[PDB]
């Protein structure tokens, strides 16, 4: 019964101040577009032209 | 680079470019080379 079957756990136990950050999260993109003013961000570098 | 004479380091210029970049994080204060290569 409830309460009595097997389980399966997984823990996702993460440390800190170990190593430089090296795991993220998935980065969306969108579309390019060219000749209109539009604000960029190329890998963090964030800029209005 | 190459170059035209095996004698000692040669008269010229010449830039690096980058190649490995890694996130070790690691503690370094000593390095050793490697070498693959009796006595008599
Ligand atoms: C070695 O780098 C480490 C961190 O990994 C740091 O704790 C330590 O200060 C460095 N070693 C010494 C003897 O200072």
């Amino acid at each position: 019964g409830v309460g009595y079957q097997p389980y399966r756990v997984v823990v996702l136990s993460f440390e800190l101040l170990h190593a430089p950050a090296t795991v993220c999260g998935p980065k969306k993109s969108t579309n390019l577009v060219k000749n209109k003013c539009v604000n960029f961000n190329f890998n963090g570098l964030t800029g209005t032209g | 680079t190459p170059i035209n004479l095996v004698r000692d380091l040669p008269q010229g210029f010449s830039a690096l470019e980058p190649l490995v970049d890694l996130p070790i994080g690691i503690n370094i204060t000593r390095f050793q080379t490697l070498l693959a290569l009796s006595s008599s």
